């Protein structure tokens, strides 16, 4: 049915800042890059989430959630486990690996808690199958399940993301409130660039390897002193 | 000379009558060339993997095979860089199968990657192990030739690692460098350092801790290690220098070996 | 890094963590939960049609449409109108006091943004205006970057009420699932709210609400309030 | 169809006192000579005895409140409306109010039947040494037969000018057929609606807030407006304990002596 579930307000619902998956208690190797002093400004933020966005987030997260969603619309659900075990496998850091699957699980699991919500046939058989879902993978099947296009699904999650990582910087760093509107706005060109990029990459390049992001997400787990999950 | 050169190398080691791991069929073509094993520890062979070469160009593959036969414990050493050329519209690859028998062990790890500039260069490797089967496997990458402030020069490379457990997906890597796409100098890939090593060890006599502690206390190293979903470890290092990385791989193979 | 994307935009300006200050402040709400009127998932629910069907309906809407209108027009003299008449219209102290503060704050965050050019009329409009409210400067605000009527409501609403189910979830306090479901319950009800807000003229702005204003003006006299409204 | 019309002005006269310079009123309208509570007041009844108001129906009032005068006009009559049709009934009231003057002054109030349609205009001139004690009070239809909210549409409005300038205004739309006026925003289960103002009174906000407090059967509230004067509005189930908290306050502002500064 979903005759009266509007996906022009669950778009804006499942990537509220207060949609409760936990987002706000992980920095994703963030912190540790703060912690050492890479990102210590403005200047230095800018270019952390260009270089994170444009590394982890677009060859694992962004490629992944278009996989998934073009999967969907084949209903190629083996398609679709296969891509989130080539994830799992991929994923060395175990605090981005927990992080990203926690997410996922919740996603899903607040998706299902909403029983006015009926997300069809295939996300239910999706939601009952899958072993090691992430918040982009699930994302993207719940997406496509809904009709809602792919560019779109896209930017307002990378937005989200992206929104999330600059409030870390905000707090962390730390960075008046204006920095982080001013870097939000610095970042709408590389939004665009990532979303043309993602629309381009076939699954060859899912989970392409990031060196010194992969390193600094390990090297999360010894933190002393952590205000993150990651 | 007529056009582009395969080179390979074939291994097959079993258990010899004294209880000693030997080679029991092997084959090489230039620049490939192995030793006899000698024995370090009474548990341990040695087999020194050598090779000078002025490197790969457009149109030459390596083909790699390995078969390290039941309860054999073996270690391939080698000293040589890989160093890769201008392939121009082309590229050059190496391609490695790499079989580990029942409660085997190999430490082992393919020359380090020099890719000049405009260089194509692929590789493909594929390790099948059995449930008590263990391993020691790493790769390093050079942005180029350092000395000539000869960094990301390169057309692109493109590797890949997948690690099967009883013909179960247990790991896989996926790097793809492309200075055209990226700057693989910025903070989330190289940032600044010249040298990368990932290194995974699987099924080894080892705690975390162990690992972490050898990082910690190499010069030179920015790295890492954790745990992969399939309860094994992955190693991950920026150096200015292969020198750095070299003696924190020693390190930890030493600490592998160290035990009944 | 010139290239301001509206559809960006319109989701960093409606972000939770957009700095105006909207988490401090309940319009009212504070007041109907100290005095258990508001106890439960369904009792919040009803507050929420209550208050979108009333107050949010006939100013914040209804503003945003009108002075969203005079933009396309040019008509600065119209929206100083608008903004004159729900200065005065607003009797609750803490309502009137709250909204302009988010306006003066928003009007000040877009001006910190320096890359950020609004154009040459919301630059008019920013400098002439005395008392903004969020509603009325994010109505020129829209209109000046071409972003689509409707559109620019349905974020607005959005997230108006995205804030007003947190502060429910935070104090009465509801499971975070009770507001998603309360959230999603609010669809249809969204959608009839942004018909009707295209329906209504100026005739209509500022439409009295009762029990709302009175419990807007019970707030000042809480003896613990955790909000400014 | 009927207007009623009811036009008063008042000036100081030679005693010093508040007189009515000219006045006139139509059915069911009529207004009793004045009489002076304290040396510094006068007081005028407004007394009305109607069926009430049908479709067409109109009343045009118009007060003026000579420099210096002190006036209270009290009445006791409700405005009942009936059900007009296709229709409405209407009022309309045009208050001025001098230099140094006072005024406390109420429409009656509205009870709204069945299909009722009403429409309320009030616009109310002050100076700025003026002073207003002004309010309404609207109830849901007739509450003794369960008759809630069953009228089609009330529409009423009051401006007040400072000098010719806008300080207050208030738009009262009260329709059953667009929301469920008894909604928690709205009347929330009550059934008697005040809204007063209060100009330029000799008074602070705790005093009112005080009367509220102390008012048995009234969810109650005042505020500072824009303009800095206050607005007092409070929900009941009756008219007995909203008229009672206007008098406390009509007795608040009225406590002040000419023989103090």
């Amino acid at each position: 049915n979903n005759a009266h579930v509007d996906n022009e307000f669950l778009i804006l619902q499942v990537n509220d800042a207060v949609f409760p998956i936990g987002s706000y208690t992980h920095s994703f190797g963030l912190e540790t890059y703060i912690q050492q002093k890479k990102v210590t400004n403005k200047e230095s933020a800018l270019e952390y989430l260009k270089a994170n966005l444009s590394s982890q987030f677009l060859y694992t997260e962004m490629l992944s959630l278009k996989l998934t969603y073009e999967s969907a619309l084949q209903q190629d659900l083996k398609k679709i486990l296969g891509v989130e075990e080539v994830i799992m496998l991929s994923t060395s850091p175990m605090e981005l690996r927990l992080a990203n699957q926690k997410l996922g699980n919740r996603f899903i699991k607040t998706l299902q808690a909403m029983n006015e919500l009926d997300m069809g046939e295939f996300f239910n058989a999706y939601a009952q199958k899958t072993k090691d879902p992430t918040h982009a993978t699930s994302y993207g099947v719940f997406a496509a399940s809904l009709g809602i296009e792919l560019k779109k699904a896209l930017r307002h999650y990378l937005y989200a993301q992206t929104s999330n990582m600059v409030i870390n910087c905000v707090k962390s760093v730390p960075l008046s409130q204006n920095d982080g509107q001013k870097i939000l706005l610095s970042l709408q060109s590389p939004f665009n660039q990532l979303i043309e990029k993602t629309l381009e990459l076939d699954e060859s390049h899912l989970c392409t390897a990031s060196v010194q992001n992969d390193i600094k997400a390990m090297q999360h787990e010894s933190l002393y002193s952590r205000l993150y999950m990651s | 000379n007529t056009y582009a050169q395969e080179s390979k190398l074939r291994l097959k080691t079993k258990i010899g009558a004294d209880g000693r791991c030997v080679i029991e069929d092997n084959f090489f073509t230039p620049p490939f060339k192995l030793m006899a094993p000698f024995y370090p520890k009474d548990d341990l062979a040695e087999i020194m993997l050598l090779a000078v070469s002025p490197g790969m160009m457009r149109g030459d593959a390596q083909d790699v095979q390995l078969n390290i036969g039941p309860n054999c414990k073996l270690r391939i050493t080698s000293q040589s860089f890989e160093k890769i050329h201008n392939t121009e519209d082309g590229f050059a690859s190496r391609d490695m199968h790499i079989v580990v028998g029942e409660n085997a062990f190999l430490d082992f790890a393919p020359f380090p990657l020099i890719p000049f500039e405009n260089a194509h260069f692929k590789g493909n490797t594929t390790i099948s192990l059995r449930s008590s089967s263990q391993l020691l496997y790493s790769e390093i990458i050079v942005a180029g030739r350092v000395a000539r402030n000869e960094l990301f020069k390169f057309n692109r490379l493109h590797t890949k690692i997948s690690i099967l457990q009883d013909e179960k997906p247990i790991y896989y890597d996926n790097t793809i460098l492309d200075p055209k796409t990226t700057d693989l100098n910025n903070m989330c890939m190289f940032d600044g350092y010249t040298h990368y090593l990932n290194l995974v060890l699987v099924n080894c006599p080892i705690e975390l801790s162990g690992v972490r502690e050898c990082i910690e206390e190499s010069e030179g190293v920015d790295g890492a290690v954790s745990e992969t979903a399939s309860s094994h470890l992955c190693v991950k290092a920026l150096a200015k220098g292969s020198e750095p990385l070299l003696h924190l791989r020693e390190k930890i193979a030493r600490l592998v070996t160290q035990t009944t």
